RNA sequence: UAAUUGCGAUAACGAACGAGACCUUAACCUACUAAAUAGUGGUGCUAGCAUUUGCUGGUUAUCCACUUCUUAGAGGGACUAUCGGUUUCAAGCCGAUGGAAGUUUGAGGCAAUAACAGGUCUGUGAUGCCCUUAGACGUUCUGGGCCGCACGCGCGCUACACUGACGGAGCCAGCGAGUCUAACCUUGGCCGAGAGGUCUUGGUAAUCUUGUGAAACUCCGUCGUGCUGGGGAUAGAGCAUUGUA
């Protein structure tokens, strides 16, 4: 058997954790499901990529993570990669490769540079101004 | 819920930095070098270093057991708990305060500047370090203000790499005109170093190529 | 036949909640409602003139389910509204204390919420009542 | 921007002028190669050299250079 | 009756780690020497100590700054072994750190 | 080119400092494998949309396993790496790329010789000189002022709703902070619209405060065309806290 497989990373306002344990299809991110979560405000982000893969697509994968985080925006954006996570990994370790890698090629110019590793963050502030970059004004005579 | 633990590990620093301050302050005569400390049960591991051992050590009983008295008395600590004993040193021209409060010495005993000044840094030259220079700031004369120097060998300032191998040693001098200021960084080799980055990053070594081998058909003979 | 796994809607939940605790009066208000500020950093009192404590009682009951625990100070600190302090950059503030004790006090008279350890109170066995039979089947039923 | 040093090309002469006929054009096995017989202490460098060094064989492989 | 059971969790004052990698390798070689079970070492986060200051006796002039941080780590490890077992750390081999501080530690 | 960074005929040759090299942080590995502090599964399962044992409170030696939720304790991180143009065709430089990245991968630290009559005798208990040392410029206790204002100068918050509020929905994630010569964090209960008296895990911090529980932002109704949820300068009463005052 296997314990506990390693994946973990740092979204804007959230984490990542490896609790993507055995399930039965159904998925839930314990915050923003696909079943009753209702925001009906922002779904772009799902209607663009669940078009040619199916629509159920719960056969054997479940997105269980005990913990949780985020912000306002985080959220949205962290269950972006969540949802393309599932997608990718409903065909690899299920069904045939020959489909996965199909519909990767098929979704080439979505993943919106999805596959970098976490190296998006503001800068630190530098003394002796007001803001990051921005500098204080001077007192001339 | 039982949660404290800067109070005392930075004690742990201003302990030793009390510690070594002291003993700058008050072995003078000695030509002091320094301290190293460990914590162990019941009995914390004190060292400090010095270069003429036979005169802090006296007639034993004469300094050392005043001195632990004096630790002791410090903390109320139990007697019996520390242990304070010397040790000698290892690349004795190399102690940069070392050197340096034997330069005070040669300068208030009476003699000429510029002499024991190229003297000492010739000697530690001697003793084989990779370079070193030696500045004096003040006044020499009955003049405005002058900043002397000189150096030998190679010098590196600065980056990182640098505080790992060079050492430092800015000390004073109260004398009968003015206070004066000394400043030396040695500069020690790096491949006898022994401990932490040996080369430089500068530095690049390639090994040397293999052997030669002619044609060699497989195989003609009796065997 | 009772509440799913994670049934949950907004306004129309507060909306629901509200219209139908109006017509029970069982709430038994205070009294010194509609003279409060509702914190120490508002800019000016209530409009509606009647409401708002049916609402933040609606409001509170809309999570006392979501979560496990509650608090007072969180439920205070949740709005502590920003105030206009003069010729100063704004700050936020905690809310009133005593409009949250005293509709917290009305909804455990009416036995919603019930002393507990593991810190304060928690939602009571008449919650797991009527998450299982008649609230759940009462909300269903309405929408 | 992308312009070298005085010491990167200096090992790159000296590495070429005792080890010409080895290290294939591949980047990575210039690295692997360079890790096997020097001691770069600058780690950064370990990795700079190599692309230095298959670059001049790119030149020596193209026809002759001067020096 | 020997070879009891505690679940003792023991203490101990440095900075680095390879000492606590060797008291790692001595105390798994000391219960395969009669097949004691094991127990993981403690983690945690790291840590940081800001002290942000002015580079000048006085404050005229440029207004630069200075910081400088800290990373100093006392442990305590959770060991499933008899106090015979538990007094030997300090008593063979004694080097810096590859000791044992006694203290009671299982409620 | 970021450059005394390199190419180069060269009365130059061979070396040093600076540059650079270097350290810190934002970085992935299905690992060497780690922590009842995040806590994890089959939780044996127990009260919760049923002929959907997975979770909601949790079983404080609940399993064989522990990092899978932080981390480095480490190590490999991944460089002009290919085509075009482009100059003794060598330095070097712009586009196309698959992709951790493609002004130096971003930013910070580290700083050359020679100087300034630059600031600091008010950090010194570091001092050369003179002054004071018994009617004290030494030190200590009571009270004022350093916040005083006819007038100018230099930072910074509020302001001219229409792109501005009230009841609510996100309180979730982020670098910090807290004692055996005892006063720091506040949890739910009570009257409290600024404090106050409770008992709580609290003084060797992923454990408790804060699950690091902010506002910014949007809509259900009420708010309008100004001097209304743009104004709050300047003043008058009251309830209070800290501190000997």
């Amino acid at each position: 058997a296997v314990p506990s497989v390693q994946t973990f990373g740092k979204k804007k306002s959230a984490t990542a954790v490896a609790h993507v344990k055995a399930g039965k299809g159904l998925i839930k991110v314990n915050g923003s499901p696909i079943t009753l979560v209702e925001p009906e405000i922002l779904r772009f982000k799902v209607y663009e990529p669940l078009l040619l893969v199916g629509l159920d697509k719960f056969s054997n994968i479940d997105i269980r993570v005990r913990v949780t985080g985020g912000g306002h925006v985080s959220q949205v954006y962290a269950i972006r990669q969540a949802i393309a996570k599932g997608l990718v990994a409903y065909h690899q370790k299920y069904v045939d490769e020959q489909s996965k890698n199909e519909l990767k090629k098929a979704f080439t110019s979505y993943d919106r540079t999805l596959l970098i590793a976490d190296s998006r963050r503001p800068e630190p502030k530098k003394f002796g101004g007001k803001g990051a970059r921005s500098r204080f004004q001077k007192s001339y005579r | 819920a039982l949660i404290s633990k800067k109070r005392k590990l930075v004690a742990d620093g201003v302990f030793y930095a009390e510690l070594n301050e002291f003993f700058t302050r008050e072995l003078a005569e000695e030509g002091y070098s320094g301290v190293e400390v460990r914590v162990t049960p019941t009995k914390t591991e004190v060292i400090i270093r010095a270069t003429r051992t036979q005169d802090v050590l006296g007639e034993n009983g004469r300094r050392i057991n005043e001195l632990t008295l004096l630790v002791q008395k410090r903390f109320k600590y139990a007697p019996g708990t520390i242990v304070l004993y010397a040790e000698r040193v290892q690349d004795r021209g190399l102690s940069a305060v070392a050197q340096a409060e034997s330069m005070k010495f040669k300068l208030l005993n009476g003699l000429a500047i510029r002499r024991a000044a190229y003297g000492v840094v010739r000697y530690v030259m001697e003793s084989g370090a990779k370079g070193c220079e030696v500045v004096v700031s003040g006044k020499l004369r009955a003049a405005r203000a002058k900043a002397m120097k000189f150096a030998d060998g190679f010098l590196i300032h600065s980056g990182q790499p640098v505080n790992d191998f060079i050492d430092t040693a800015t000390r004073h001098v109260l004398m009968r005109q003015g206070v004066l200021g000394i400043k030396v960084k040695i500069m020690r080799d790096p491949a006898k170093s022994r401990t932490g980055p040996k080369a430089l990053p500068d530095a690049v070594t390639i090994i040397e190529p293999k052997e030669e081998e002619p044609i060699l058909a497989p195989s003609v003979k009796d065997y | 036949p009772g509440v799913s796994v994670r049934d949950v809607a907004a306004q129309d939940f507060i909306n629901a909640y509200a219209s139908f605790l109006q017509r029970q009066g069982k709430l038994e208000v205070p009294g010194y409602v509609d003279i409060v500020k509702t914190s120490s950093g508002n800019e000016m009192p209530p409009q509606d003139a009647e409401g708002w404590f049916y609402k933040r009682a609606a409001s509170v009951a809309r999570h006392i389910y979501m979560r496990k625990q509650v608090g007072v100070g969180k439920l205070n600190k949740l709005y502590g509204g920003a105030k206009s302090r003069g010729v100063r950059p704004y700050k936020h503030i905690d809310a009133s204390g005593s409009i949250n004790r005293k509709v917290l006090q009305a909804l455990e008279k009416i036995g919603i919420v019930e002393i507990s350890p593991k810190g304060g109170r928690r939602i009571s066995e008449n919650g797991q009542r009527d998450l299982d039979r008649i609230a759940a089947q009462t909300l269903e039923e309405d929408e | 921007g992308r312009v070298r040093t005085k010491t990167v090309k200096r090992a790159s002469k000296a590495l070429i002028e005792r080890y010409y006929p080895k290290l294939t054009l591949d980047f990575q096995t210039n690295k692997r190669l360079c890790d096997e017989i020097a001691t770069i202490q600058s780690k950064r460098l370990r990795n700079k050299i190599a692309g230095y060094t298959t670059h001049l064989m790119k030149r020596i492989q193209k026809g002759p250079v001067r020096g | 009756q020997q070879q009891q059971i505690i679940k003792i969790r023991i203490t101990l004052t440095s900075t680095k780690v390879k000492q606590l990698e060797n008291v790692s390798s001595n105390i798994v070689k000391n219960a395969e020497q009669h097949n004691l079970v094991k127990k993981g070492p403690v983690r945690l986060p790291t840590k940081v100590l800001k002290i942000s200051t002015r580079k000048t006796p006085n404050g005229e002039g440029s207004k630069t700054w200075e910081t400088y941080e800290m990373r100093i780590h006392k442990r305590y490890i959770d060991l499933e072994a008899p106090v015979q077992i538990v007094k030997r750390i300090t008593q063979i081999t004694i080097e810096p750190g590859v000791d044992v501080e006694v203290v009671v530690a299982s409620n």
